[PDB]
């Protein structure tokens, strides 16, 4: 049978006397048995749950500990590792963040070198937890964490594996293929204004790996909760191999794993990281390593890929939104660093490297053991018609305390592709600014049937849970840039269409006025709405165990009252009735997951309506009812000459990737064609499902649920708690190109 | 040699009590006493209830006339949160009493 440790040539390092000796490993899991025979060096087991037992009822903590440090019948990487067992989950995999805080305090107290966290969470706004993790890494704790078992959907990264100071470990099968369960995508802390970093850091074997059984023997498990312990054991063995232990810090260890990693062919860097763990090359790199700074990715090649997806899925032109690469600076010279000067952007005149201007944003202090360097790359005015590879290198001098500063000068190659600006139509502005989501507040699932996932938490970015939709658009020719700022902060003459999908945010009055001016000037709007209903919202309240609190939705599927405030300037509106069911449009199947209807639409709209199920009645009184002629989609061209277009659709799940049933990528393509070219889509204007556009007369308009708390998580509304009002319009972000 | 609060993004507190920026940290782990910004046992930002906006100032106030004890007691813990994921005092999340 398979031996995970042997397959990664852990034996070749066992022959050298390096077996994880004098390396402290902590396992944050469901616990371990008292006298498990697969371990010789389990120092202590601690229970931080409310269940009165240190033992492992599920067998997960035992398997993790075995993979890391098993000696019998299925060996771990570091048999001589000092195992520390932290039972912070119950038999059902339930853990309170306060228990995590206490356990992490304990871990820092014990000075553990490697910490495996196989089960994370989507709540990266759990500020006590994230502060604790930063505190942990700052204290010289190499934290290996599983990126999560919520793949292959992008935007599914789990905290703390998504932190710059934590080794995120994804899962491959023993054939070196990324495991289906393995989480993917960029970090989403930085949305909407920013861009996400590169995760996972590395990917190792996490499917079918044999590990210790609860009482003995071995059994096969799967998940990044399995890949994470493999990397943790490999890191423990590597720590034992290095001669100078002072050279071993989270940054140096991460850098050894990053440089020695074997790049998987055909896998983008946001699925694999730098590659699969290579233990022997990692040993060699640690052997030759000296304290230095480095960059993840270490080069910015918007051409070389699939490794550099999404950065190669489109080239950069003039007038495009700045291309932001969040480069993780790994500084092995000290826990705190400092960028010495404004990084020196040295272009290459010989090969046309001066067609790029690179602005730099970055940490004032590089901490803990790392930091960020957001490089905003923008073409110049001269290159607005110049195709080609612009090449330069960004020289970053990271300095760290000693007396002389530990100057590490790092070259960041920047090899970007450049093209002339596309027409208005090809450029699509995806609205990220008006998206609200979990972690912060309870924004319910866009599909009420999906009881398993009751939160909208996958970022809703074109590279996170709309990755399939974005890839579809790229294959369709659309260049999809992201609006991370209010409507007032983008040149509407650049874009033919603005795509607002499952928007939960409010709107500034200045935002509404500017958007109306944009629409009159030629900007188009594609508003993929989602369900809203005060009664369904009240019935869909759920008990969050993490907080031990009864959560009510802050808004429905989409902020239908706010969207109606925005749309009132065009006489349009949305209803509050829940509707659902399979249907068809222009010979294409569909699925209305959980959406609202168009309560109010002007007379000249090219509307389409069909029959669905009154899912609101199902939610409230568990009854059944089919609703005749529920308008779900509406088209409207503004009469003003050179005016925009507005498409209204009631559900957002046909584009999301979370739990897709059917596909409307065809319909979104048609709607973008409508909003960017004017030609009417026959799939809806010659459809037999047309009808008189509604009027909203007599139908009570949806209202914000009494006592809602959306203002607590709104960039637009102040947390006034009494008649909340929009904040003053914020100043548009600006960059000083270097 | 001084046992310094390794965590500090900006500040550092040694076993003596000096709170110093990260630019004023000596090789032996001690803070730069000569620089005026290095004041020891500084309770700056510490509210009367015993909570401070900075972990290192929390440690320094906790060291007022135990270094590991102050380091541990000033880390955000179970009692520092309500509903498990929100501070009972975000502006003073580091409490020594
Ligand atoms: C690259 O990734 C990093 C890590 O996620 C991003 O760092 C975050 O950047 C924001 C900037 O908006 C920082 O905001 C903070 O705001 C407070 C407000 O008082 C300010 O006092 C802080 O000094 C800081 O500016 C945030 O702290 C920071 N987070 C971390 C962990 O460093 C960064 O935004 C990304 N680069 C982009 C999006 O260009
Ligand atoms: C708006 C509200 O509070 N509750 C609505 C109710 O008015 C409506 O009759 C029913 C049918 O969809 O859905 C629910
Ligand atoms: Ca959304």
């Amino acid at each position: 049978p398979r031996q995970v440790a042997q397959t990664l040539q852990a034996d070749v390092l066992w022959q050298m006397g390096y077996t994880g000796a004098n390396v402290r490993v902590a396992v944050f899991d469901t616990g371990l048995s008292e006298k498990h025979p697969h371990f010789k060096n389990v120092k202590e087991r601690t229970n931080w749950t409310n269940e009165r037992t240190l033992d492992d009822g599920l067998g997960h903590g035992t398997f993790v500990a075995g993979v890391i440090a098993s000696m019998r019948e299925c060996q771990g990487f570091a048999p001589d590792a000092e195992l520390h067992i932290f039972r912070v989950f119950t038999n059902n995999q339930v853990s309170y963040t306060s228990w995590f805080l206490d356990a992490f305090n304990y871990a820092i107290l014990k000075k553990i070198d490697v910490l495996n966290l196989s089960i994370g969470g989507p709540d990266f706004m759990d500020h006590p937890f994230v502060d604790k993790v930063w505190e942990l890494t700052a204290n010289n704790v190499i934290m290996v964490s599983a990126i999560g078992n919520d793949g292959p959907l992008y935007g599914t990264l789990n905290n703390p594996a998504d932190q710059m100071d934590v080794i995120g470990v994804g899962g491959i099968d023993f054939e070196d293929n990324i495991a289906r369960f393995s989480s993917r995508g960029m970090t989403t802390w930085e949305l909407p204004g920013g861009y996400g970093r590169m995760k996972p850091d590395i990917v190792t074997y996490g499917a079918g790996v044999r590990g210790s059984g609860v009482k003995g023997g071995c059994r096969a498990l799967s998940g990044t909760s399995v890949a994470s312990p493999v990397v943790a054991g490999a890191v423990t063995l590597l720590v034992s191999t290095v001669q100078k232990r002072e050279l071993v810090n989270p940054a140096s260890m991460k850098q050894a794993l990053i440089a020695s990693a074997r790049r998987l062919p055909g896998v983008n860097m946001f699925e694999q990281g730098h590659g699969k763990l290579d233990l022997l090359r990692a040993y060699q790199i640690l052997n030759s390593y000296k304290p230095q700074a480095s960059l993840s990715p270490s080069y910015i090649d918007l051409t070389e890929c699939p490794y550099m997806w999404p950065y190669c899925s489109q080239p950069i032109y003039y007038g495009g939104m700045p291309t932001v690469v969040n480069v993780t600076i790994l500084n092995g010279m000290g826990v705190t660093g400092r960028i010495v000067d404004k990084p020196d952007w040295q272009p290459y005149l010989p090969q046309n490297g001066d067609n790029i201007e690179v602005a730099f944003s970055y940490s004032s202090v590089l901490w803990p053991w790392s930091g960020y360097l957001a490089i905003s790359i923008s073409v110049t005015k001269k290159a607005a018609s110049w195709e080609g590879i612009a090449q330069g290198h960004v020289m970053i001098t990271v300095a760290s305390p000693a007396g002389a500063e530990q100057t590490s000068t790092v070259k960041l190659p920047i090899k970007v592709k450049i093209i002339p600006t596309p027409p208005r139509s090809k450029r699509v502005l995806w609205d990220q600014y008006h998206n609200l989501r979990y972690p912060p507040g309870y924004f319910p699932r866009d599909n009420l049937r999906m009881k398993n996932d009751p939160l909208d938490w996958n970022g809703d970015h074109i590279h996170t849970n709309f990755r399939d939709m974005y890839q579809h658009l790229r294959s369709m020719g659309y260049f999809v840039e992201v609006l991370g700022a209010p409507f007032t902060c983008f040149d509407a003459s650049q874009y033919g269409t603005l795509l607002m999908v499952d928007s939960e945010e409010e709107y500034f009055p200045e935002e509404i006025a500017k958007l109306r001016r944009d629409v009159d000037n030629g900007l188009s709007l594609v508003i993929f709405s989602d369900w809203y209903n005060t009664s369904v919202m009240r019935k869909v309240k759920f008990y969050d165990e993490n907080t031990r609190q009864w959560w009510m939705p802050d808004t429905g599927g989409a902020n239908i009252p706010a969207l109606n405030e925005l749309l009132s300037v065009w006489n349009m509106g949305f209803s509050d009735g829940l509707y659902e069911g399979e249907f068809t449009l222009a010979n294409h199947d569909m699925y209305y997951a959980s959406g609202c209807s168009i309560a109010k639409f002007p007379e000249d709209g090219v509307v389409i309506t069909q029959t669905f199920k009154d899912q609101g009645l199902e939610v409230l009184k568990q009854e059944t009812a089919v609703v005749e002629n529920v308008p779900i989609l509406g088209l409207y061209q503004i009469p003003a000459e050179g005016g925009g277009r507005i498409v209204l659709y009631g559900d957002s799940n046909c584009l999301d990737d979370s739990h897709r049933q059917k596909d409307c990528f065809w319909l979104l393509d048609a709607l973008l064609q409508y909003t960017s070219y004017g030609v009417t889509p026959p799939s809806l204007s010659h459809s037999g499902n047309r009808q008189r556009p509604p009027s909203g007369a007599g139908s009570v308009t949806p209202e914000r649920m009494e006592g809602n708390h959306l203002h607590r998580y709104s960039k637009v509304l102040e947390a006034h708690l009494g008649d909340p009002k929009p904040r003053p319009l914020p100043a548009c972000p600006r960059l000083s190109w270097a | 040699q001084c046992r310094n609060s390794i965590q500090g993004k900006h500040l550092i507190t040694d076993e003596l009590g000096y709170v110093c920026e990260r630019k004023d940290l000596l090789v032996n782990g001690c803070c730069n006493v000569n620089v005026p910004s290095t004041k020891q046992y500084c309770c700056d930002g510490c509210w009367p209830n015993g909570c401070c906006s900075a972990y290192e100032y929390c440690v320094s106030c906790c060291l007022q006339p135990h270094f590991e004890l102050c380091l541990a007691k000033c880390r955000t813990s179970s009692q520092s949160v309500q509903h498990e994921n929100t501070y009972r005092d975000p502006i003073a999340k580091y409490c020594y009493g």
